[PDB]
RNA sequence: AAUUGAAGAGUUUGAUCAUGGCUCAGAUUGAACGCUGGCGGCAGGCCUAACACAUGCAAGUCGAACGGUAACAGGAAGAAGCUUGCUUCUUUGCUGACGAGUGGCGGACGGGUGAGUAAUGUCUGGGAAACUGCCUGAUGGAGGGGGAUAACUACUGGAAAC
RNA sequence: GACACGGUCCAGACUCCUACGGGAGGCAGCAGUGGGGAAUAUUGCACAAUGGGCGCAAGCCUGAUGCAGCCAUGCCGCGUGUAUGAAGAAGGCCUUCGGGUUGUAAAGUACUUUCAGCGGGGAGGAAGGGAGUAAAGUUAAUACCUUUGCUCAUUGACGUUACCCGCAGAAGAAGCACCGGCUAACUCCGUGCCAGCAGCCGCGGUAAUACGGAGGGUGCAAGCGUUAAUCGGAAUUACUGGG
RNA sequence: GCCCGGAUAGCUCAGUCGGUAGAGCAGGGGAUUGAAAAUCCCCGUGUCCUUGGUUCGAUUCCGAGUCCGGGCACCA
């Protein structure tokens, strides 16, 4: 079953999160397909903290993918509204 | 370190007075308060062919680290003093207030005077009952009287009356005069290493009976020996295979390391405290050596001779530099000499040792200084 | 990292002078210079060709105070930069903060400069920066922190600064002693009486 | 805006030019040793024996599948001390939950090693004669019966395992 | 879906329990021990975060992971203070015994205080979830369930954190190789082809810039040298680019 | 922890059932030569590992300690 979860990447003490779209039976930074976007949850108070491709992932979510708890709760950070 | 002994008679206070100066220096200084059980019952200890039965006590001082002999009978006293099993600098005299000086108390001084032990630091016990300022000065008196006699000056020994329940107990009105006793003492964790193991799966184990300190697991611990010292931390202390994590002085129990192999750590070494030991390879003793008939020798050595020095867990051979005038020690002699030793180790005056050679009984000191 | 020790022993070794112990005295004197490097500093040099190339790499390291490696990295940042390697140098080495607080002239020297930005003192852009080799951002203000503003030293430091050059490529204030930047430094703005023409070429073999 | 890039010397010989090896000048390391050694940040830390192993631990969960409930905590009926509801407290699956058992799901993931392997592998680019739990799109269905077994009792083999 | 690390049956080997009939086991999973070896660390903490398994969910397991401890193993930042200071001292050393040099170095004096040690403030990593409640869907229903706002109590292993403020006093913090040419930087004394040096060419035979020490200077810096190993130099395997 | 064998001038060993320690290979001090070789003139430099006893007298007799090499333990 292919999944929407994250990557934690950066570095100890300064994470990081490449949110991906892979398979539930690999790593957490293992083999994916292909990646959407990121999230920055420690980065600053600046003009940039999450980039999240939607269009993408709304493509992958029809073939039957499931989205993860974290990774849903971003996509109602971007606030489909406004 | 230099260490001291409570010299007396029976039903004076000699254990009390053990026990008033290890844990009240180990509650403003340092150290750890042992229990009146194990100053009472002294282990066994079979030194030379002879078993004796003395008890070694240490506490810290801010200056030094003193140590402490005492012996719970008036026969085990006769055999430190006139051989000198139990090396012992300080003698403290327990002269008891209620009773006062009593035929017991005379000999001490009298057989510490033979052998050679310089100082003696008196300290009055059980003035707890009589309340008398006239009683005060009439037993302080006889004390007096008791030690002139014997080359001893009496015009600046110094004297401290008290009373060693009450100091054990932790009234402290009666505290100060336990550390201007210990005071008069400098002018006037420690672990010895017994056995050692190894079993599968955990490292290095070993065993020995604590001497003072309180140990924890997961504390920095040093180590001090005749070979080259290290460095490790505690990491399980196990009784009878049963855990006992509260390691208190007296129990011979059995420690686990951290990171040491097998072979670096032999009968000799000592588990110590961070920081408060230096080694020492020159040291001076003053010796007594016993007749053939009785264990020892019939004639004497010379200067140079080298016999071996059992101190608390080793079998340290010692090269002696023998004084000005001395040139043969004769069986029965009380006479000093300078100790040399071939290997760096914690000598304090006071530590006792045994003196073998010919893998047989030879003779037995007191360490004097350390040079 | 710092030298740390007889900092004087250097414009002896080259005889060029390199202003570390500017302090309160106009021109040193009381340093017997240009005829004692060393103890058999009497005996003329060879100058050999491996030592005109070390010659003024070491001087310039003595007149920044910089590590080998700090220079040796410096070098090759300055390496993968636009235009001639040798002017990127110059650049960068002017970039560092103690060194911009003594244009400034708020430091001394440069071991009075470094000894300000090391103990918290400095600000720039209002925050407390400790690193002394900050490479400085193109027109950016750096002063001193409120609580210990002109306690009695770099008080003394702001006379000293009336009698030096004060580039062109930066600009001080002196009334609330605020260091701002300009334009990046320019190789002819300089002393230019450095040659970094054979510096590029020891790092070359 | 995106590879702005290349150094030599010594040594054969009385001396020279050659051919020609040898050596050093640099960078690097999964490093070790000698010596010394203040703090911090980020990485790495069994390369040899794919040698043998103590002990704890490293994959279990679901009562919204079922029979049960051996325990824990309530309810409820009751029982006894006795302050007449203050308590003691024996039955009860009636609930919350829950050992052991049945069943479903995972255990093929994650983790470690590099022994084997010279092409049954890997990498590169394509391909057709396949399967595809879990998730998802679409169209329908989801009717009716029986026979056993573990748990649990009785007896019982076996040191244990079983 | 395995022809299966923490499954089964079988054989062999290495161990183990044994009531001797018969049974049990697999750290090349986290640690850890023996041994091997020139050489490589704790039987730590928490499921707060990501992810994985089950379950509607709540939760539960999670040596995956997230951190901590340990080692200078490497990179990178930083500190061991700065200014002033000439009788241009003592002492060391050399010496044409004049003096020079160590040397503004130190002492003395005036200031400052990162990181440490001590005592208090104090982020973020946290998104959710539990209970309550409004509305809208759904329905016979204001119910149940779901979704979207909101309220409440909160959930942190690291953690005596990051970071900040304050106190005290220059206070706690510098070595390593080298010094004939290659290749930056020297003399003296002692030892006399002896002791030893060494990457190569080579030095030492009683006047050694090369041995050992001393002083001085030189290179680098919490690293410095040495050894092992690869490439480069090597156009000494040359396609680029030789005969 | 316990039990044996080596601990003998630079090195390898002989000598003992008490009697003031040898040999070999060495090596070296000098004449000669710029220096060695060859030749010639002459040689032990020893704590018998350390220490002590039974002493007219111990390397050797009985013992121990420590270093090295060689065998077994014990398992908080
Ligand atoms: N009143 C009084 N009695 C004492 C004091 N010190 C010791 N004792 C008593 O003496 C008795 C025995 O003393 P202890 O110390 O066992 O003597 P030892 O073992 O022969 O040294 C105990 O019962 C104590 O109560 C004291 O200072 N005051
Ligand atoms: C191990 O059991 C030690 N704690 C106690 C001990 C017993 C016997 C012999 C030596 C030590």
């Amino acid at each position: 079953m292919v999944t929407i979860r994250l990557a934690r990447h950066g570095a100890k003490k300064r994470p990081f999160y490449q949110v991906v779209v892979a398979d539930s039976r690999n790593a957490r930074n293992g083999r994916f397909i292909e990646r959407v976007g990121f999230f920055n949850p420690i980065a600053s108070e600046k003009e940039e903290g999450t980039r999240l491709d939607l269009d993408r992932i709304a493509h992958w979510v029809g073939q039957g993918a499931t989205i993860s708890d974290r990774v849903a709760a971003l996509i109602k950070e971007v606030n489909k509204a406004a | 370190h230099v260490n001291v002994g409570t010299i007396g008679h029976v039903d004076h206070g000699k254990t009390t007075l053990t026990a008033a100066i290890t844990t009240v220096l180990a509650k403003t200084y340092g150290g750890a308060a042992r229990a009146f059980d194990q100053i009472d019952n002294a282990p066994e200890e079979k030194a030379r062919g002879i078993t004796i039965n003395t008890s070694h006590v240490e506490y810290d001082t801010p200056t030094r680290h003193y140590a402490h002999v005492d012996c719970p009978g008036h026969a085990d006293y006769v055999k430190n003093m006139i051989t000198g099993a139990a090396q012992m600098d300080g003698a403290i005299l327990v002269v008891a207030a209620t009773d006062g000086p009593m035929p017991q108390t005379r000999e001490h001084i009298l057989l510490g005077r033979q052998v050679g032990v310089p100082y003696i630091i008196v300290f009055l016990n059980k003035c707890d009952m009589v309340d008398d300022e006239e009683l005060l000065e009439l037993v302080e008196m006889e004390v007096r009287e008791l030690l002139s006699q014997y080359d001893f000056p009496g015009d600046d020994t110094p004297i401290v009356r008290g009373s060693a329940l009450k100091a054990l107990e932790g009234d402290a009105e009666w505290e100060a005069k336990i550390l201007e006793l210990a005071g008069f003492l400098d002018s006037y964790f420690l672990l010895p290493i017994e056995d050692v193991f190894s079993i599968s799966g955990r490292g290095t184990v070993v065993t020995g009976r604590v001497e003072r300190g309180i140990i924890k697991v997961g504390e920095e611990v040093e180590i001090v020996g005749i070979k080259e010292t290290q460095k490790s931390t505690c990491t399980g202390v196990e009784m009878f295979r049963k855990l006992l994590d509260e390691g208190r002085a007296g129990e011979n129990v059995g420690v686990l390391l951290r990171g040491i192999k097998r072979e670096e750590i032999e009968r000799g070494q000592v588990l110590a405290k961070p920081g408060t030991i230096k080694p020492h390879t020159k040291f001076e003793s003053e010796v007594y050596i016993l007749s053939k008939d009785e264990g020892g020798r019939h004639t004497p050595f010379f200067k140079g001779y080298r016999p071996q020095f059992y101190f608390r867990t080793t079998d340290v051979t010692g090269t002696i530099e023998l004084p000005e005038g001395v040139e043969m020690v004769m069986p029965g002699d009380n006479i000093k000499m300078v100790v040399t030793l071939i290997h760096p180790i914690a000598m304090d005056d006071g530590l006792r040792f045994a003196i073998r050679e010919g893998g047989r009984t030879v003779g037995a000191g007191v360490v004097a200084k350390v040079l | 990292a710092r030298y740390l020790g007889p900092k004087l022993k250097l414009s002896r070794r080259e005889g060029t002078d390199l202003f570390l112990k500017s302090g309160v005295r106009a021109i040193d004197t009381k340093c017997k210079i240009e005829q004692a490097p060393g103890q058999h500093g009497a005996r003329k040099p060879r100058l050999s060709d491996y030592g005109v190339q070390l010659r003024e790499k070491q001087k310039v390291r003595r007149i920044y105070g910089v590590l080998e490696r700090q220079f040796r990295n410096y070098y090759k940042e300055a390496a993968r930069l636009k235009g001639n390697t040798g002017e990127n140098l110059l650049a960068l080495l002017e970039g560092r903060l103690d060194n911009v607080v003594y244009r400034m002239g708020f430091g001394a020297t440069r071991a009075e400069a470094r000894q300000l930005v090391s103990h918290k003192a400095i600000m720039v852009n209002g925050r407390v920066v400790n690193i002394a080799s900050y490479q400085v951002s193109p027109n950016d203000v750096v002063s001193i922190r409120e609580k210990a503003k002109k306690q009695s030293r770099v008080k003394a430091a702001l006379e000293l600064a009336e009698q030096r050059e004060k580039p062109t490529w930066l600009e001080v204030d002196a009334g609330k002693m605020e260091g701002t930047f300009k334009r990046k430094p320019e190789r002819s703005d300089l002393s230019a009486d450095i040659n970094e023409h054979l510096i590029v070429e020891l790092y070359s073999k």
